């Protein structure tokens, strides 16, 4: 039912999350390829995490190939324009937030980052009329 | 650019029932629906019924509910639309048309033509 | 069910001023996709009807830029910057929100006399 | 070229062996999985990938659900969305139904179960009719 | 169709991450190197692997303005003229240009910190400006 | 400045053999990746890479350049006077590698005698280095 | 092939100017250069100016050096060439070229136009 | 600047016999590419100059074979093996090693009288 808390972080907490926070989805494909081609396609079986990463890519895989066919069919163009951005922008959202999060994990520590959205979740919360400027970064 | 061509107009007798005829070519009939466009003289256009392309369902205005019927014939990618119990005040010229601006607005006129009832020849 | 209704009835415009035709529709237009479905139509005498305007604010193909609109809800405005002398004719409206479809009631152009 | 087997000791090649028509049905699949396997699947537990898996699979399926519940809200043209609707039934659920045979028959039956059975339908793919015996390979 | 940086531990991928325009000029680079050490260029040295590919990589922009001074002369015809040599200057000098900047990392700052300084600039240029860190990482 | 010198070997003893001596650049590369695709290592991976980069041009050189005549000039020059230096390379590279270091100074060094001795003079038989 | 074709050609008044034109299409006028060639009756032919792709670069003859000048408008793709301060001694037909062997020898020449000055009409 | 020659003025060949004809330049055109930058052309009465052969050694494409021709630096000769009906005309020879542009004097052919 919930994806993330398989690791101890619940949906609430990325909810939080704006959307202008999350990079496109483009760079995020390109630094998980260039950063870690040896160990996605690699034998040995260990570091779990490399499976939501490998799920992932197939699965956006999947709506780039959907995107193609709603192009060359559906005559009409106003419908194209509707699919294409629905499949785009709402749909890849999530995929935003799987990707990011399991990067983030791969690279920093667990407890960091989990400290990291624990305090972002109480730091957005409040007006923005008393908090310092700025917004926690990772680090 | 695709062309249609109407034909079966003319002048009928009072009290009878009339056929219209409403070919069209050029793209694919059955990816998209057909409209049927009413203008008598001194009057703006009216909108009258419309069908699907699959043909199961259909609609109706209030002035013409339950006498006219709207059917399709995929094989020879022809529209019908049948007239029965004709008043004075039918006597129009009719345009068949085609919509693909997402279903909303038509797009593509045909040439139309012209109904006319009286007694006089 | 939809109650049409355009203004004004008639509008008389000197060649190369610009001029603006308001269309109302009573029931609100906008649908869950942020689509408005009104249309812009031109007629004229001893032809066919051609489109003027699609989707409320986007041209149709192959129609000059001198014609251009906008709004959104329960008003609309079609807007001519500059009349040409091809330009008479009887201007409509439509509406597709819910079947069954209804038209306006019209509106003429012409050239004001001296 | 990230595949979505070579984890377990199989390759999409071995998997291009069977039938696309002979595999099941997704609410079959579905409903076993919410049989037994719903008390531990919720509950948090570490270890056989195939749990991540498995809920990857189910939060796509719930995906793909949702967006056909709403082109069919949506998109007033009727031709158009009974294509999208097939579409989407028909030819994308081939990919998630063969996922959730693999694991499902992995987590039912160890890894070396189904690796044998991969193994010995190319007999019964190649066999002709009149070599090919009657009896059709079973699972044990 | 081999990487020069794969012994080495770099990949083709990950200097394509950074941005092409980021990477220094020629002409400086070359002083920078000739100022830096002309004994190692010059001098011959066993071992010494960086100064051996540098030694191999200068020859490269050697011929190839060679080659235009070549055109220069021939090729009478201003059309080709001004091709041949704008690619032989602007369009190809970007490979080299990395190799020389990739190398002199390696000797004067080391390879821990060129890998770890690669990563870290595309990480901050691909998020947002405004909640990234201000300013760029320097590089030591 | 030259690569010759860090391995013990002078630009102008490399220069002394003749420029028949040094074979084709596409029969050389052909043992080079099948018996050894596998220091000196480096330097072949430079120079295979400097030869496809060449390669390369040619063949945007002959997709665009609608000019019958401007080909030949610049493809003649790369196959033929930019690859000389290329096919001495990969042989000297290559021996480096097959056989042994000592073996083959005294092979370069004996034929700088080989030549300066009359034709009339001239042995019957071929200095092979075997 | 490509094919060209000149114009205005024709009798002028002596003491005047002239400007004569010579379009060209089919083929990539940026990238070749362009030639103007000249035949009086009675001699063989002559080599007046050329243009580079550019135009920041040009040559001129002797003959006409300093009263002849050329230009080219690479929107259009069109040359032109002015004459001014014309003598008897210029009558002839006007010929532009293109050459791409090499840049040496031309290779497509257009049909060429007459230019003839005197006072009777 | 370049001063050029052409010889014999004129040539009357009985046709189905071979000829020569010969084309002289004061400086020579042997460029450092290895290649020499000289012309043959070829005009008729009425029409358009023709390219006889191109690059001093090449002949232009279309060109039939019965016309061939060589040579080297300061010397070359244009030789016909076969002469037909329709091989009238005046003939040329071009020099493009520097500019200016300097044509030759010609040569014109014809049928020898009975």
């Amino acid at each position: 039912i919930d994806p993330y808390k398989e690791f101890g972080a619940s949906v609430e907490l990325l909810s939080f999350l704006p959307s202008d926070f999350f990079p496109s989805i483009r760079d995020l494909l390109d630094t998980a390829s260039a950063l870690y081609r040896e160990a996605l396609e690699s034998p040995e079986h260990c570091s779990p995490h490399h499976t939501a990463l490998r799920q992932a890519i197939l699965c956006w895989g999947e709506l780039m190939n959907l995107a193609t066919w709603v192009g060359s069919n559906l005559e009409d163009p106003a419908s194209r324009e509707l699919v294409v951005s629905y499949v785009n922008v709402n749909m890849g959202l999530k995929i935003r937030q799987l990707l990011w999060f399991h990067i983030s994990c791969l690279t920093f520590g667990r407890e960091t980052v989990l400290e990291y959205l624990v305090s972002f979740g109480v730091w957005i919360r409040t007006p923005p009329a008393y908090r310092p400027p700025n917004a926690p970064i990772l680090s | 650019q695709v062309q249609l061509v109407e034909s079966g107009g003319g002048v009928v007798q009072p009290g009878r029932s009339l056929r219209l005829s409403c070919a069209a070519s050029g793209f694919n009939f059955n990816k998209f629906g057909m409209h049927w466009v009413r203008q008598v003289p001194g009057k703006g256009l009216e909108w009258l019924t419309y069908i699907w392309y699959d043909g199961s369902n259909a609609d109706y205005v209030d002035s013409v509910k339950g006498r006219f019927t709207i059917s399709r014939d995929n094989s020879i990618n022809t529209l019908y639309l049948q007239m029965n119990s004709l008043r004075a005040d039918d006597t129009a010229v009719y345009f068949c048309a085609r919509g693909f601006y997402d279903s909303s607005s038509l797009e593509s006129w045909g040439q139309g033509a012209l109904v006319i009832v009286s007694s006089a020849s | 069910d939809i109650v049409m209704t355009q203004s004004p009835l008639s509008l008389a415009v000197t060649p190369g001023e610009p001029a603006s035709i308001s269309c109302r529709s009573s029931q609100t237009l906008l649908h869950n996709n942020g689509y408005n479905y009104f249309s812009w139509y031109l007629q004229k005498p001893g032809q066919a009807p051609q489109l003027l305007i699609y989707l409320g604010s986007n041209r149709a193909p192959g129609v000059s830029d001198r014609f251009s609109g906008s709004g959104s809800g329960t008003s609309f405005t079609l807007e001519i910057s500059r009349v040409e002398a091809e330009d008479v004719g009887v201007y409509y409206c439509m509406q597709g929100r819910h079947t069954p479809w209804t038209f306006g009631q019209g509106t003429k152009v012409e050239i004001k006399r001296t």
